[PDB]
C-alpha cells in the first residue's frame, strides 16, 4: 500500500445507499411512464437502473455524443441538475409522434436536434419534470424549472470540477421493440443538505411528529453536562525553554482582560474573571455566537 | 537535538466546571459562573491539552506573571487522570 | 443555537453486582448484564441517556438506528433498579 | 481597497503526534497525516485558512483549483481536532 | 532533561506563492492558481510553522504522508526566509 | 543555452487555454451557420479551428492579399478587434447570392472588393457581429460596433507593435463543394482584464452567487495578519563606511516628521511616532491610498 | 577591492506588529497603533531588508542621530530568524 | 510648460544578488537578471521609471518603441521584489 | 573586515539619451526613440546607479544577462560624467 501519490488520482470513495432517492426514482418512473403513454399514445415500460454515485468526469465520459442535456433548477437547493435525453430515445419519440410506427430500424448516425426535435424534447422534458416534482413532493416539495438545453458535455459543466462527485440515475425505456435510455444527473452537493433524509425512508407519519421528535430531542439533550475550560493566559515559548524550565520561574504574560471559555477547544463565551466563595468565577459578558 | 527550538504554545486554564445545556443556554449578561478552582489554588498549565506544570499568579513589578509552583510528574498525571 | 460537540456513547446494558465476582473475574469469566438480548441499546449524551435504538452493522462497522426517544417515566423506571 | 501582497500557502493535511516518532524520524520513516487522500487541500492566507480546493498539475507545476470557501462551522470543526 | 511526552503539531505544505489583494478578489469559483514549486519537488514538513524536513508526497492506504529526504541542516535556512 | 540575445527575437512564450473563448467561438459558429443559412438560403457547416495565440506580425504574414479586414469595437473593453473575411469566402457568398449556383470553379486572382461586394461584406459581417454578440452574452454582455473595412494588413495596424501577442480564431466554412475561411482577431490586451474568466468556464449558476462568493472571500481574508515595518529613518552610506563601521558610531540623519508604514516594501500609511505603555507606537495620519 | 564605494542604502525600522486586515482597514484619523518595540529598546538597522546592526536614537547637539549599540553577529541573526 | 532637458535611460532588467558573486565576477562570468527575455524594457526619466517599451534596432542603432505607460499598481508590484 | 553577506542591487542599462520636455510630451503610443549607444556596444552594468562594468547582452535559457568585458578601471570615469 506504499505507493507514491500522484495528482488526478480521484480515489473518491464515498459509499452510501439513498433509499429515499431510489423511491423517488421509482415514483418518477411510474409518472413518466404514464406521461409517455399520454403523449405517444403507446405504453412504455421504464426500468430504473442502479444509482451511480460517480465523478462528474467519469459520468460525462460515458455520455454518447451528441445528446440532449437539459439544465434544471432544484429550488431552493443551491445548484443545478441535469436531464439526459439520449439520441435513441429522442429518435423513437419523434418517430412515433410524426407518423412512424417505429417498425423501421433506428438509424442514429450523430446529428444535432432540429427545432421540431427540440420542441419534442421540450414536451417530454416538461412531462419528466412534472413527474419528478410529483415523485419528490412525497418526501420534500420543491420547484423544478427548465434552464436550457445543450448538445455537448462541455456545454454544461454541471460541477465546479470534473472530479466532483455526482449522482446519476439511469432509466431504460422500452416500447415494443425500440429501446432507449434517459438519465437524471444531480450533483452530490445538491443532496448533501438532505443526505440524512435520502439515506433512509423509514417514516410515513411525520408532519407534526417530526416537530414533536425534535422538541423531545432538544428538551432531553438539555440534561447533558459539558467541559468548560477557561484559558486564563497564553504564553509562547520554545522547546529549549521548556526543557530547561524549572519550578519558580516566572513567565511574562500580556494581561488578559477577557477570558475565553471553550469546550474541547470550542469557544463558548467571553467573560471577566474574579473570585467568589473562595473559588475562581467567571462573569459572562458575551457568549460565542456568530 | 535539532528540536531545541520547536515553537510551542503554552496555555494556562483558569478552572473547570460541571454544567449542562439548560443553564448553558440560560447564561445571560452579567451572569457569574463559578469554577472548581479555589481562589489561591495555583492554576494548571497545559501544552496541546496535556499537563506540563502548575503555576500561580504573582505580582511582578506591576506585571502579573505566572510562577511555576511545581513541574508535573507521571504520578500526579496518573492521579489527575 | 450553539455549535458544541459532545461525546455520544451507546451502552449495551447494566449490571448490579457486588465486587465478589469482580475480584473473581478472569479471562473467560462469564458475566450477565441486566438487559436481555433484543431490547434497544441506550444512547447517552455525555453520559446522559436520552434515547433507545437498535444495533446494526454497516460496512463492517457498529451503528445504532435510533428507534425512540425515552420518556421521564421510563427513565426513572430504569433508574430505580 | 488596498494593494498589499500576501503570502498564500496550501496545506496538504494536519498531523497530531507526540515527539516520540519525531525523534524516531529518519530518511524513509513513514508518516501519516490527518487528511485522507481525496479531500481538498487547505488554502491559507498568511497562515489563515480561508478555502478548500483540489490539487492539479499544469505545465508540470503544482496548482490548486479552489472548490469552495470555508464556513465558520467547518473551520471550528477542523480546529477542534 | 527528558520532559518529552509532549505532543506537537505537524503540517505539510504543497506549495506557496506571493499574490496580491486585487487578484485575490478576482479569484472566483473554480479558479486555479499555480504554485511556485515545480511538480515533483519535495514538500515542506513544518512544525508549528517551523521547517525542519523536506519530503515528497506519498499515499499510504489512502492516507496522506510524506517521504522525507532532508531533515536537520540550517545551511539553507537563510535563503528560504 | 548560452547564445547571444539579438533584437527582433520575439520568443514570446505565453501559453494558456481559454476554454470560455472556445465555447464562445462554438456558439458564434452555430449562430453564424444559421445566419448564413438564412441569407444564402443554403446550409453551411463551420469548423472552429485551434485558437492561435501568436504575434500580430506572424498572424498578418499568413493573411492572403487582397482580403477583407473589418475593424470592430469591443465595448466597453479598450481597443479594437478584427474580422477577416477571405476572398474565397466573399467570392462564394457573392456567387451564391447573385444567381451562381457555385458549381463553377472558384477563380480568385486577387482584386479589390467592389461596392456591391462591399455591401455583401457588410451584410454577412453584420450577421457575424450579431452572432458573436449573442455568443458572448452568455459569459459577458458587450456591444460590438463596426468601424470600417480595409484591404491590406498595413491598413489596419491592430496592435501598438507587430510583435504584440494577439489571439486569432479560424473558421472553415463548407457549402456543398466550395470551401472558405474567416477569422476573428482580438488582441491579447482585449482579454487580459477577462483572462481569468476566459481560461475556465466551470460556472453556470453565477449571477448573485458571484457576489456571495466575493463577500465570503473578503470576509474570510479579513482574518489574516500582516507585516507592518515602519522605516524610522533613512541614512545613505558607502561600502567603505559600512566595512569600517564600528559600534558607538553616530550617523547623522534628517529628522523624520512622518513615518512610513509599509508591508513587504509596499507603503501602507503615513503616521507620527511616539511612546505609549512603554512601547513604540504610531498614530496614523493618512493611509497610503492613490 | 574595487567595491570600496558601492553606494548602499541603510534603513532603520521603528518596530513590527502582528495585525490583520479588519483592523487594518479600520484604521482611522488619529488612531494610534503600537509596535512590538519597547520604548528605549534600540531600534534595528537593515540594509536591503537584512540585519546590519542595532542602533539607538541619541540627542547629538539638537541633532538626533542613531548611535550603533552593537554590530550584528551570525549567531544573533540565527536567533532573530 | 518648462523647456528643461532630462537624461532618459532604458533599463534592461533588475538583479537582486549578494556580493558573493560580485567579488566572484570576472570576464566571462554568467549573470542572470530578474527580467526574462521578451518583456518590455523599462523607460526611466532621471532614473524614474515611467514607461515600458520594446527594443528595436534602427540604422544599426538601439531604440525603444514605447508600448505602454506604467500604472502605480505595477510600480509597487515591481518595487516589492 | 568581512561584513560581506550584504545583498546588492544590480542593473543593466541598454542606453541613454538627453531629451527635452516638449518632445517628451510629443512622444505618443508606439513612439520609438533611438539611443545614443550604437548597436553592439557593451551595455552598462550599474550598482545602485554606480558603474563598475561594461558588457554586451546575452540570453541564458530565455533569461537576460550580460557578458562583461571590462570591470574595474576608473581611468575613463572622467568622460562619462
Amino acid at each position: 500500500d506504499i505507493r507514491p501519490y500522484d495528482p488526478n488520482t480521484q480515489r473518491r470513495v464515498v459509499r452510501e445507499r439513498l433509499q429515499a432517492l431510489e423511491i423517488i426514482n421509482e415514483r418518477f418512473a411510474r409518472q413518466f411512464r404514464m406521461g409517455l403513454f399520454n403523449l405517444l399514445r403507446r405504453s412504455p415500460d421504464i426500468t430504473v437502473g442502479a444509482i451511480r454515485i460517480q465523478p462528474y468526469h467519469e459520468f460525462a465520459r460515458n455520455l454518447p455524443v451528441p445528446t440532449n442535456l437539459n439544465l434544471i433548477h432544484l429550488k431552493p437547493l443551491r445548484g443545478t441538475g441535469l436531464v439526459v435525453f439520449s439520441p435513441s430515445l429522442v429518435f423513437i419519440a419523434v418517430d412515433n409522434l410524426f407518423g412512424g410506427d417505429g417498425r423501421f430500424p433506428t438509424k442514429v448516425e450523430g446529428r444535432e436536434f432540429t427545432h421540431t426535435e427540440q420542441r419534442v424534447i421540450n414536451r417530454m422534458l416538461k412531462l419528466a419534470l412534472e413527474g419528478y416534482s410529483d415523485a419528490w413532493k412525497a418526501i420534500n416539495p420543491l420547484e423544478v424549472e427548465y434552464v436550457r438545453s445543450e448538445m455537448q458535455v462541455k456545454f454544461t459543466n454541471i460541477t465546479t470540477s470534473p472530479n466532483d462527485i455526482v449522482v446519476n440515475t439511469p432509466f431504460h425505456v422500452e416500447i415494443g421493440n425500440l429501446t432507449g435510455e434517459f438519465n437524471i444527473c444531480l450533483p452530490f452537493s445538491m443532496i448533501e443538505p438532505l443526505r440524512e433524509l435520502l439515506v433512509n425512508p423509514p417514516l410515513e407519519n411525520s408532519r407534526h411528529e417530526d416537530q414533536n421528535w425534535r422538541d423531545n430531542l432538544v428538551r432531553q439533550v438539555q440534561h447533558s453536562e459539558l467541559e468548560l475550560v477557561a484559558n486564563f493566559a497564553d504564553i509562547p515559548l520554545r522547546l529549549s525553554q521548556i526543557l530547561k524550565l524549572k519550578p519558580g520561574d516566572v513567565l511574562p504574560i500580556e494581561k488578559p482582560d477577557r477570558i475565553i471559555a471553550h469546550v474541547d477547544g470550542v469557544p463558548v463565551l467571553t467573560s471577566q474573571y474574579g473570585t467568589v466563595n473562595g473559588q475562581y468565577a467567571l462573569r459572562v459578558e458575551h457568549l460565542i455566537n456568530p | 537535538d535539532l528540536i531545541m527550538d520547536i515553537p510551542v504554545k503554552l496555555t494556562v486554564e483558569l478552572g473547570r466546571t460541571r454544567m449542562t445545556i439548560k443553564e448553558l443556554l440560560r447564561l445571560t449578561q452579567g451572569s457569574v459562573v463559578a469554577l472548581d478552582g479555589l481562589a489561591g489554588e495555583p492554576l494548571d498549565i497545559l501544552i496541546n491539552g496535556y499537563l506540563i506544570a502548575q503555576g500561580e499568579v504573582v505580582v511582578v513589578a506591576d506585571k502579573y506573571g505566572v510562577r511555576i509552583t511545581d513541574i508535573i510528574t507521571p504520578s500526579e498525571r496518573m492521579r489527575r487522570l
